[PDB]
């Protein structure tokens, strides 16, 4: 009765525990009750607990994962139930989802960067084993580039795994380059934090020696000295919206476009110049 | 029933704020909007509000025409402020 | 069938999220679904969650607040299903409950700071109402001082309410003394960044100028410079342990006592001499 | 059955890692013990485990006595580093 199950890769995440929350707030608005289960980004966990949650008869399921392969697409399709991604990428684009558009959102990140001067620009992005890193987000840098007419180096692209070590070791691996950039975004704010302080940790001075922008905009941006400059990600909203995205689906209301794209903008704090 | 303010929280007309007022919202027959930027949204739709990406230092209207409208403006008028949303 | 509720005052929470994995996690282990719901604290939304959760036929429940009144004690007693606590304080202690000794922990930090030379040591506490802060961890902090044979100064308390925004306001509260501590001890990891960071804000050196103690150790604790020093909560465990208790009641097996107290001890980092 | 460890992991025998290694041993017959400071408790039980909070540079001990305790330690000494607690 009126429930609807939520996969997540992990809920003791800050990004997920946020969407999560998102969710479940419409759910408590709508009288749904949520069932709650973490996959780790295993893919025979993913589509187990899928088949698991039909097994308690939910009336609905968001999906948050960050590899969503055609056997997930067919899989959400066949399911009797409704199912909506939330700040998520499905590049076949058939399964309704709720995000922000993250190949625009970095383009515009490296645009700014460069009409401030900088050319030799630096990416960390998340494992690009992920769509959203290798297909969207590394293709709005790339995009950034070529159209500034800046060649794209991979020397310039670190893959970082989220993770505050990551963005530590991102940051030293990058600046053990022949040419070092004078600027670098990340395809997160944790991963951006590891980097101002292994900065740091190597005597550099942000902004002064560096240019740095995170990607999005959690409490993590406001914790750091200097503060970070980092692009918006709605994250509460991408839960809600998709959420009720998800109510409308399951009451057979009027659906205006399944795939949603919530609007993003861009923070500027002290980390940059 | 109509109002302007200037939402003055930092994040703007979004997450857990954005949702209460909504919620306010809701809580009458009468139809609620919130125009910003020409564009007008149902003030009990989720969809709509958290589509129009509010930030900080915009304006918005709040409108309300129904049997409950001046309520409606005055449970939201206080939302505004309860949720330090603007002014 | 086979479902417990989870009642959380708020799941995006750095520190409740981390106690929600460990509890699912187990719940998984044990085949055990969980219905998740965010309380923000408020008592009437509580006890109504509670009355709600029973509603699904739950068959236990893992209870976490602030604020554990004798309502709310009898409420859990009268509850047709095993309920257990993680992570709080009940003064009257008769609910199971899982958490470590807060008095003891604040105590223990107190006494190290005292064996190295601080006679004006400062508490930074979470919201005096939460029994948690008000009868355990200041209690430890007394006690410490006390037994140092250290006069208990008001002036050296400081309430924040978790927020790293109150720690900030913390420490320039602490230094507008008129004469003031050498040391504070933070109820929590984001108000001591806060703390740290406004101390840098205002010139000071960290540590040399002044000695920084947080308390939980959450990733937060890494993720600042210089790096926190602070008491260690297993949280994860604290969440574990507490539904793997739930589920020995829950089937009737051997209970050895109802009352837990997990381990704590100290992490010294870089934000202590 | 039976081995000497020294945790490695900082944070030392706690969490999800902790949680894998009574998995593990859970999947046999044979009891499996884990002895920590002249106390032992049940590899299978995550309250005796995390109850004993083992912190980074301890050493612990995997007994197991049983049909399947050979291959018990096994998994056991597999997690062990398959999890990255000690050695």
């Amino acid at each position: 009765t009126t429930t609807v199950g939520v996969i997540i890769p992990d809920i003791s995440s800050i990004f997920y525990s946020e969407l999560a929350r998102g969710i479940e707030d419409i759910a408590t608005m709508y009288k749904y009750n949520i069932i709650l289960s973490n996959s780790d980004q295993n893919m025979e966990k993913e589509l187990h607990l899928l088949n698991t949650m039909l097994g308690k008869q939910v009336d609905g399921i968001v999906f948050m994962g960050g590899n969503i392969t055609d056997e997930h697409v067919a899989e959400f399709k066949r399911s009797p139930v409704p199912i909506v991604l939330a700040a998520s990428v499905e590049e076949q684009e058939e399964t309704p989802s709720v995000a922000i558009d993250y190949e625009q959102a970095i383009y515009d990140a490296v645009k700014l960067l460069v009409d401030k001067g900088h050319t030799d620009i630096a990416f960390v992005s998340g494992p690009m084993a992920e769509p959203i890193n290798r297909s969207k987000k590394l293709q709005g840098y790339k995009r950034a580039l070529e159209e500034a007419n800046l060649p794209f180096n991979e020397q310039f692209v670190a893959e970082g795994d989220y993770t505050y070590d990551s963005g530590l070791e991102a940051l030293q691996h990058l600046m053990s380059l022949d040419k070092k950039p004078t600027a670098i975004l990340s395809a997160t704010d944790e991963m951006a934090l590891g980097i101002i302080h292994a900065a740091q940790d190597q005597g550099l001075s942000i902004p002064e020696d560096l240019d740095i922008i995170g990607f999005d905009n959690t409490r993590l941006s406001l914790m750091v000295r200097p503060q970070l400059s980092t692009v918006v990600q709605p994250t509460y909203d991408i839960g809600a919206v998709a959420m009720r995205l998800l109510t409308k689906l399951m009451n057979k209301e009027p659906v205006e476009e399944h795939i949603v794209e919530l609007p993003h903008r861009i923070e500027l704090r002290k980390s940059t110049k | 029933a109509q109002k302007t303010f200037k939402v003055t929280a930092d994040s703007g007309i979004h997450a857990r704020p954005a949702t209460v007022l909504v919620q306010t919202a809701s809580k009458y027959d009468a139809d609620v909007n919130l125009e910003y930027n020409g564009k007008t949204v149902n003030l009990k739709s989720i969809m709509g509000v958290m589509s129009l990406g509010i930030a900080k230092g915009a304006e918005i209207t709040i409108s309300a025409s129904g049997a409950d409208e001046n309520d409606a403006l005055n449970a939201l008028e206080e939302t505004m402020k309860s949720e330090g949303l603007g002014e």
